[PDB]
């Protein structure tokens, strides 16, 4: 297909089209003409990234200025979803045009997910795999193999050849997805991480998640050549602010201080033992402090940096001297005073709220380190550790995280709050205190993204309402256009199940435990659907702590007894590999003849990037509306800043994100226009939250679907199963909303240009 | 807005030689109440009506019935051309109530073996009464579906008010890639037309295959009463038929003689195929403004066909559904029968 | 009085004419035939919305006739309150019914339908700050709330306050309608007058029960466990009383002995306040609590069974209690302990009272106790449609609008007592019955036709048939000596007059658990009251059993749930009645009674091989006369 936006010849990959795309594609071009952000509530049941990429794919071949793109999503799962769909698009481009694609796009995740060395790939945690490859070839470790042969330091054998052959050009012509890049690099003795990490400067389109554009420790390789004049797309951008909160958050524990004291003591030996090894190398880095912030060999390196910088990318950091702590021995002096001061500030009476600037002042009197020198810990630790050629790092892991806090405390103030709870409220009154610090204003990292970028697009099918986003993050949109799913068939039934078989209001707000007045209704709901519903059922509980009591007490009674025989149930578990094994055995069951049901968490990992096609989901159940008040007053302290800095109250923020989380989970059940299925939601307050539902879903929720009976909802989905499953393909009522190939788009949309 | 056959079934090839084995399902899902009495009792009767019509329209074929109870595939009647035995088995099925769940893979494994004795000329087909939302596969069900397509065993499934991809994939895979046999049911009349559409042959695209020139016989009648006997059942048969070759007595039926093994058909098997092979064009409602016919019917005498100057009665329609080639008008009630049982168009024949 | 006749207007509004009666305009094009004159909705088979008319009519009216093809409707004055609660529109009910039913909507039928949909069961009562206010949910209720003598005249000008609504709620109107609307808080004097002014103007109000807003009543010690059984008629009585949000008080007539109190105790659990259970009599309090309430999650030690002869803890319970009307205020005041409970019920603000078969106790004490007790809400779980407690103060408007009705046709056909095959055995006559009928006509003859040996042999067919069928056989005989003489001949354990209780339940132990012994002969000791057994074949021998209101209770009582469905007729009933004797009139009253109750009816006069059944004792006419003279002693 080849239609136009009056300037862009679009090489659309699907032979058929969708009007929601045309409404999206028509207006998104206007945004490209006059720059903005243009929150557009594009349908998720429709293929959003299909025309999101294809229009932008046609953008570069026509517009010659924006040679670089940014595609950012919440998880690498949606990165590869873009990768897998876009890969066909480039080959689809060669199918029609011949050889005019010249497009390069690869996903950038990490060393862990793209490692090829069997020695390194064994470990599970990414950091340990990241540490092993980095120590395999480090700016100070890999030199100790080439100049002098040793068995202490090995070689990646894939960064080695990348260092020789890979960094001279680009990958030949493939637009490699995660599945495709893994296969290619395995045979050609290359590790895919070091390709795409280097491919930042060469990829005409760059594929990476939200963290590597926002998280400060990893977004130091960002290139202005691909940042100044580029176009930025944020996929599933509903969960954008929540990520930024974690970026400036850190906890501590009484166990960690024992490790922190271990690191404090063990490094004290480490820096002193190497002094007799090479004392002049120690002092050589001291003269590197008086000259400046070590810029020659702290930022112009291929592999050297070890300590991450949680501060903004080097703009919010002075280059002055870090006080009189130059000496190795004197570095011990303030280290042991500050570690003692924080321990009595780690055993605090209860959660106390002080401005982080005041923490420096109280620190200043107990341990006289001025604010400007304390900002220099991050570049200090790498300057000192590199001299000691340290060989053991296990007890030193605490050093990088505490020093990460040290950079944060001396730099961020009057926007955040320090809290120290002496215990976790679920396991209260124990010696398990936390040095709680969490981000209150997410926009501090958000704004510099808009500071440099010129072309930005934010699009998500679950954002509801669409108005608090510009006020929360402080960015400028122009085109706030909403899309409703215009179809000739219903294909979806959002439900407000306030009343159950008992006709009793059901929820999870009353408590976080089980009760016979409530649990028997939810289980009776699960069994009754299990009798009738077709294969594919996914539920999203408000929390994982909630579900553990739910399932175990469900096992006590015979309510699951009939649920046992109906379908195949696989459960969400804390270990990701097991749940992925659970989920990989869920999709196969759904596609296979036997019915299957999946249970997950609204705040869990499943709601992040998981998709459910026809088989993988037909009827999704939502136990209540998820409220995240279960945790301590950390969020209450966080919520106060939102209430005064912004005009968004607790009530407005709580329900609108909860339904955003609710709308985030629901839309995964539908894949295309053909896809259909009931999305039942069971809570009394869902009557009031009809406003928080997205307009395309909210329109489907008429006033006649409020406070239904679940047995009636069983009849409602019984009618849904009777009506929707019919092969009703009139093929004449399609053209109103299906727009068959290259005929009704040119015929009718010319009438729409008015 | 008009609901008839689009242009015409182009008469080239249709499947009369066949062996369709319907696979019923007696599962606790069929204990769930969807139909009037229940799922199980009602479907059996419409299959009972299906069996006689299937023999009525495809008398040179054979029939088999498969039931699925407690996750097991069970046959109640072998693939055979005996209408009465099939009903008799279904009565016991009707007498009993369902339990358990269906087993798709076992039936698919059963289907491959069951149609193996089916002759080459008979077009292979297995009808699946799949209503539940799960199966029971003791192995790779994708392997057996690969066997049926490779061995040229087309599968049409008759699903209930539920849509499953595996059954849809099964219909797509076996039927030479064609996905057009996944119609489902939602009503008492809705499920019957699925059986009725299975009564008629199911052509989509016939491929070029090695065609077999087969030998079949025509029997002769008997009249003896006191000498009552037959060489097929060895009973007191007061009337039967005889193969022209073996001279072995058979009852009055198209029953194949058990002596020389040559197909026996009397008149219906050749004739019932003939009206299926070449259907005429549907008698569409001729326009009232373009009628130019007298106020009556032609095939029969239906004087009612025009309201004439009566507001919303006149400019309505007319009982003037005329055949295309014959150019003879006919009432909608009459013209429907013209293409319902016997084509036998009057204007086409009266020439 | 605090009750209005409008809760019991049933039995009237069934009369039409032919020249006066207007031909239905919808008859030409209408599926049903809903004639307002006869009060019927004759839903034919051609109705486009025949089920909808029954749903709309069922919510608002009572279908008197239940034919296969065409139905009929009975007068229901209380249906306005239930019809209002269901949601049928005032204009909507008439517009759909007039168009669907062939009989045109008459002005009286339309006005009542218009009144029943909105005015009936749609009153307005306001409340502010979780309290009661002088207002209503709608604009009309706001004018109504201020226009009440106690609601408006006894109201403070303040719209609402936290302290007054929490404490004070012309008294605390907890029987008010939906709050959170325009109103102004009220005084705390005379809810007696407040419910007196509501009924005089005849305004059925959709009352609420906001227990969470009442600070005067603390949270009581109630063990909130719904683990008790739930049954198809129980949940909707809960659901309709609960509705949306807050619960309410009203009349829900229920089958006695079928977990009637189970809705109330579960409703008591939801409200979390002072709840008391009132039973028919003191002896029932202990017997009924011992018969089912142990499996129930209610607390037997806290729910002090008030009897007035055996003493428990009173005026000291932190939670719920179970008692009877006879314990409350009657001549059955065995000591001053009962009166001490009544005094405490004033100082303690009791919010919910569960009633069990109020009809036996006259309602005059119901009004006397209410004024002194100062109760908030009540619950009358009666059983009988017609009662002597229809005095000036109707217990419906005294408590609240009805939610669900004792639809016995629903519970006698859904599996418990399904396929009710009522029978009346006409035992063949003989000389002495005809000799006894002519000589004496006094009631002393009541047992002189009961003693029929063919009756016992007619029972013996049911004895052998039902034990062979694995059914349950129950015999009802108010006499003792002749009843004891009955089942010795067949040589099986059997219930009898003044039986030792442990033995009879041991007889019941072989009865419903074992199949070899299946015949039980319940005497007049069965009611009231003992454990009504599971019923599969009920035999009644006494047919006078005054009065007819006891018969409706007894018919519903002994005929109880049977969790067995092997036979096509899993609930038999037999009335063994000697013919050409006195029990002609009494039996024929039952014959009309069972069919009017809705149960399916037959007559069993010809047993399969009557003269060949075993135990042919006293079969000959001579022997039957001899027993009749022996029965003269009784
Ligand atoms: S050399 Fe490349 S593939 Fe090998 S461990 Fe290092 S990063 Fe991984
Ligand atoms: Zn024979
Ligand atoms: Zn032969
Ligand atoms: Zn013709
Ligand atoms: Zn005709």
């Amino acid at each position: 297909m080849k239609f136009y936006i009056d300037d862009l010849p679009v090489l659309f990959p699907y032979p058929k089209i969708y009007p929601e795309q045309y409404n999206y594609m028509c207006d998104i071009k206007k945004t490209l003409d006059v720059g903005g952000n243009s929150i557009l509530e594009m349908p998720s049941g429709t293929g959003k990234t299909v025309s999101l990429l294809s229009l932008t794919i046609a953008y570069q071949m026509h517009y010659p200025e924006h040679r670089k793109i940014i595609y950012c999503s919440r998880t690498m799962s949606e990165i590869e979803k873009a990768l897998v769909e876009l890969e066909n698009l480039m080959d689809y481009r060669t199918k029609e045009l011949g050889y005019q694609e010249d497009f390069r796009g690869l996903g950038l995740t990490s060393r862990k997910n793209l490692c090829l060395h069997p020695e390194v790939s064994k470990e599970r945690k990414g950091t340990v795999v990241d540490e092993k490859c980095r120590r395999m070839t480090n700016g100070q470790a890999k030199r100790k193999l080439e100049e002098d042969p040793e068995a202490n330091v090995e070689l990646c054998e894939y960064h080695e050849n990348l260092y020789n052959i890979e960094v001279e050009d680009y990958l030949p012509k493939g637009v490699f997805s995660f599945e495709k890049l893994l296969k290619y690099c395995e045979e050609k003795t290359l590790c895919p991480y070091f390709i795409v990490r280097r491919m930042i400067s060469l990829c005409n389109i760059i594929i990476y998640s939200y963290h590597y554009l926002l998280d400060p420790k990893i977004a130091e390789r960002v290139s202005n050549e691909v940042s100044k004049d580029s176009i930025v797309i944020f996929d599933e951008a509903h969960n954008i602010d929540n990520v930024c909160i974690e970026s400036l958050s850190l906890d501590l524990t009484t166990d960690a201080l024992r490790r922190a004291t271990r690191g404090a003591n063990a490094l004290d030996e480490r820096i002193s033992e190497v002094r007799k090894v090479d004392s002049q190398k120690l002092q050589d880095e001291y003269e590197k402090l008086v000259q400046g912030l070590h810029s020659a060999d702290i930022l112009t390196d291929q592999e050297e940096p070890f300590v991450e910088t949680p501060v903004l990318p080097q703009d919010l950091l002075t280059e002055a001297i870090p006080g009189n702590i130059r000496r190795a021995e004197h570095f011990v002096s303030f280290l042991k005073r500050l570690i003692e001061y924080l321990k009595t500030r780690m055993k605090v009476l209860h959660v106390i709220s002080e401005t982080p600037k005041s923490f420096l002042q109280h620190l200043k009197q107990l341990t006289f380190i001025e604010r400007k020198p304390l900002r220099f810990c991050s570049e200090r630790l790498s300057l000192l550790v590199r001299t000691l050629e340290v060989t053991e790092v296990e007890d030193f892991t605490a050093l990088k995280d505490i020093a990460t806090f040290a950079t944060l405390i001396s730099t961020y103030e009057e926007g955040f709050l320090l809290i120290i709870e002496p215990y976790e409220i679920e396991n209260a009154a124990v010696p398990n205190p936390i040095m709680r610090f969490t981000c209150l204003d997410a926009s501090i990292a958000i704004k510099p993204v808009f500071e440099r970028f010129s072309s930005v697009i934010i699009t998500s099918g679950t954002i509801s309402p669409l108005d608090m986003y510009p006020r929360m993050l402080n960015f400028k949109t122009v085109l706030q256009k909403s899309y409703a799913m215009t179809l000739a068939k219903k294909s979806f039934l959002p439900m407000i199940i306030t009343k159950g078989s008992d006709q009793v209001a059901i929820s999870s707000r009353f408590e976080i435990r089980n009760d016979p007045s409530i649990v028997r209704n939810y289980g009776s709901m699960l069994v009754e659907f299990a009798k009738i519903t077709p294969d594919g059922m996914v539920v999203f509980f408000p929390s994982y702590l909630y579900m553990e009591s739910i399932v175990s007490m469900w096992q006590t009674m015979g309510i699951l007894d009939e649920v046992w025989k109906h379908k195949l149930i696989l459960v969400e578990t804390p270990d990701a590999q097991e749940t992925s094994l659970a989920l990989e055995t869920y999709r196969k069951a759904c596609s296979n003849g036997r019915g299957a049901i999946l249970l997950s968490v609204a705040r869990g990992k499943v709601s992040e990037g998981i998709d459910f096609d026809h088989q993988y989901g037909r009827t999704v159940l939502m136990i209540g509306i998820p409220f995240q008040y279960t945790e301590s007053r950390i969020l209450k302290a966080r919520l106060e800043f939102m209430r005064e800095n912004y005009r968004i109250r607790e009530n407005d923020f709580l329900s609108f994100d909860a339904m955003r989380h609710a709308a985030q989970c629901l839309g995964r059940v539908l894949r295309g226009k053909d896809d259909y299925g009931v999305m039942v939601l069971a809570d009394r307050r869902f009557s009031r939250k009809r406003s928080q539902l997205p307009k395309w879903i909210a329109q489907g929720l008429s006033d006649a679907d409020l406070n239904l009976s679940t047995d009636m909802a069983i009849s409602n989905t019984k009618q849904f199963l009777r009506t929707m499953a019919q092969p009703t393909d009139p093929k004449d009522q399609e053209g109103v909303s299906v727009w068959s190939y290259e005929d009704l788009i040119k015929h009718q949309n010319s009438r729409k240009d008015q | 807005k008009k609901r008839t056959a689009k242009k015409n079934i182009t008469p080239y090839q249709r499947g009369i030689i066949r062996s369709l084995i319907l696979t019923l399902d007696c599962s606790e899902a069929m204990l769930e109440k969807d139909l009037r009495p229940n799922r199980h009792a009602m479907i059996i009767q419409y299959a009972i009506d299906f069996v006689h019509e299937f023999f009525d329209q495809n008398p040179i074929s054979q029939m088999g019935i498969i039931i699925m109870r407690n996750g097991l595939a069970q046959l109640v009647s072998q693939v055979s051309g005996n209408p009465q035995d099939h009903i008799d088995a279904l009565k016991s099925i009707r007498k009993q109530e369902p339990k358990g769940n269906p087993s798709l893979q076992n039936a698919l494994e059963m289907a491959r073996g069951l149609l193996l004795p089916v002759p080459a000329h008979c077009t292979r087909e297995v009808l699946i009464v799949f209503g539940s939302l799960s199966t029971t596969d003791p192995g790779d069900i994708h392997q057996t579906i690969d066997s049926l397509v490779s061995e040229k065993i087309r599968v049409k499934v008759l699903g209930l008010s539920a849509q499953v991809a595996i059954c849809k994939e099964l219909c797509k895979a076996t039927n030479y890639g064609d996905e057009s046999f996944y119609k489902i049911l939602l009503d008492e009349t809705h499920l019957k037309e699925l059986f009725n559409e299975a009564v008629t042959p199911l052509p989509v695209n016939k491929i070029n295959k090695g065609f077999t020139l087969v030998k079949m016989g025509f029997p002769t009648r008997i009249f003896e009463d006191t000498p009552t006997f037959c060489s097929c059942h060895s009973k007191l048969v007061y009337g039967g038929y005889f193969c022209p070759n073996c001279h072995s007595k058979v009852c009055s039926l198209p029953t194949v003689c058990p002596c020389c093994d040559l197909m026996l058909i009397l008149s219906t098997h050749l004739a019932r195929s003939y009206h299926h092979l070449m259907p005429l064009k549907t008698f569409a409602e001729v326009p009232t403004t373009e009628k130019f016919r007298s106020e009556d019917c032609f095939s029969c005498q239906s004087r009612f066909p025009x309201x004439x100057x009566x507001x919303x009665x006149x400019x309505x329609x007319x009982s003037r559904y005329r055949c295309e080639d014959c150019k003879q008008e006919f009432c909608v009630d009459c013209d429907v029968f013209i293409h319902e049982i016997l084509h036998n168009c009057p204007g086409c024949e009266s020439k | 009085p605090a009750d209005f006749v409008p809760d019991s207007v049933s039995g009237m509004f069934r009369s039409h004419d032919f020249s006066y009666l207007r031909l239905r305009p919808d008859h030409a094009s209408r599926p049903l035939w809903i004639s307002p004159s006869d009060g019927r909705i004759i839903l034919e088979s051609f109705s486009p919305l025949a089920e909808q008319a029954q749903d709309f009519l069922v919510t608002i009216a009572e279908p008197i006739s239940r034919p296969s093809h065409i139905h009929e409707y009975k007068i229901t004055a209380y249906s306005l309150y239930a019809a209002v609660s269901v949601g049928l529109e005032t204009d909507d009910i008439i517009s759909v019914l007039d168009r669907l039913s062939k009989v045109p909507v008459a002005e009286s039928i339309i006005n009542f339908i218009k009144g029943a949909t909105i005015s009936y069961g749609k009153v307005k009562l306001v409340i502010k700050h979780n309290r009661y206010f002088v207002e209503t949910t709608q604009a009309d209720i706001l004018q109504m709330l201020l226009n009440d003598s106690v609601i408006g005249p006894l109201r403070i000008d303040s719209d609402h306050q936290v302290q007054p609504p929490e404490d004070v709620l012309e008294r605390e109107e907890e029987d008010d309608d939906i709050d959170a609307v325009h109103s102004f808080e009220i005084a705390n004097e005379s809810v007696e007058v407040v419910k007196k002014r509501c009924q005089e103007i005849d305004y059925p109000v959709l009352e609420e029960y906001d227990f969470r807003n009442d600070h005067r009543n603390p949270d009581l010690d109630i063990d909130l466990k719904p683990s008790t059984q739930i049954r198809p008629y129980q949940e909707k009585s809960l659901s309709k009383m609960f509705g949306n949000g807050r619960a309410r008080s009203g009349i829900i007539v229920l089958p006695c002995g079928a977990g009637k109190t189970l809705v109330g105790i579960t409703a008591a659990c939801t409200i979390k306040k002072s709840v008391i259970v009132l039973c028919t009599s003191s002896v029932s309090v202990m017997q009924w609590r011992q018969q089912f309430l142990q499996w129930c999650t209610l607390q037997p030690e806290n729910c002090a069974v008030f009897t007035s002869d055996n003493k428990e803890m009173f005026q000291t319970e932190s939670g719920l209690v179970v008692s009877t009307y006879s314990m409350v205020a009657n001549t059955r005041n065995r000591s001053h302990d009962s009166q001490k409970v009544m005094d405490f019920l004033t100082g303690r603000e009791w919010g919910f009272i569960i009633l069990d078969e109020v009809h036996v106790v006259p309602a005059a004490m119901f009004r006397r106790v209410v004024s002194t007790i100062a109760a908030h809400a009540k619950l009358g779980l009666t059983a009988t449609l017609v009662r002597e407690d229809d005095k000036i103060g109707d217990l419906n408007f005294l408590i609240g609008p009805k939610l669900y009705e004792a639809n016995w046709m629903e519970l006698s056909q859904k599996g418990h007592i399904a396929n009710v095959q009522c029978a009346e055995v006409w035992c063949p006559m003989t000389a002495e019955f005809y000799q006894e009928y002519l000589r004496e006509t006094a009631r002393k003859r009541m047992l002189l036709y009961i003693m029929n040996p063919t009756k016992f042999q007619a029972c013996q067919f049911l004895i052998q048939y039902h034990e062979r069928r694995g059914d349950k056989i129950i015999v009802f005989s108010d006499n003792v000596y002749a009843l004891q003489e009955y089942a010795l001949k067949m040589g099986k354990p059997f219930i009898y007059g003044s039986t030792p209780q442990q033995e009879r339940m041991n007889i019941l132990q072989n009865f419903q658990y074992n199949d070899q012994i299946n015949t039980i002969f319940l005497s007049k000791v069965g009611d009231t009251s003992i454990d009504l057994p599971e019923a599969t074949c009920l035999i009644q021998i006494s047919s006078h059993y005054g009065s007819r209101r006891q018969e409706a209770q007894r018919l519903g009582r002994i005929l109880r749930a049977k969790r067995r469905n092997d036979e096509g007729f899993n609930a038999f009933f037999y009335s063994l009645v000697s013919k050409d004797t006195q029990e002609m009139y009494y039996s024929t009253k039952r014959q009309a009674f069972l069919v009017d109750q809705g149960y399916a009816f037959k007559v069993i006069t010809h047993l399969h091989g009557m003269e060949n059944i075993p135990n042919l004792a006293y079969a000959s006419p001579r022997e039957r006369r001899e027993l009749l003279q022996e029965v003269l002693l009784k």
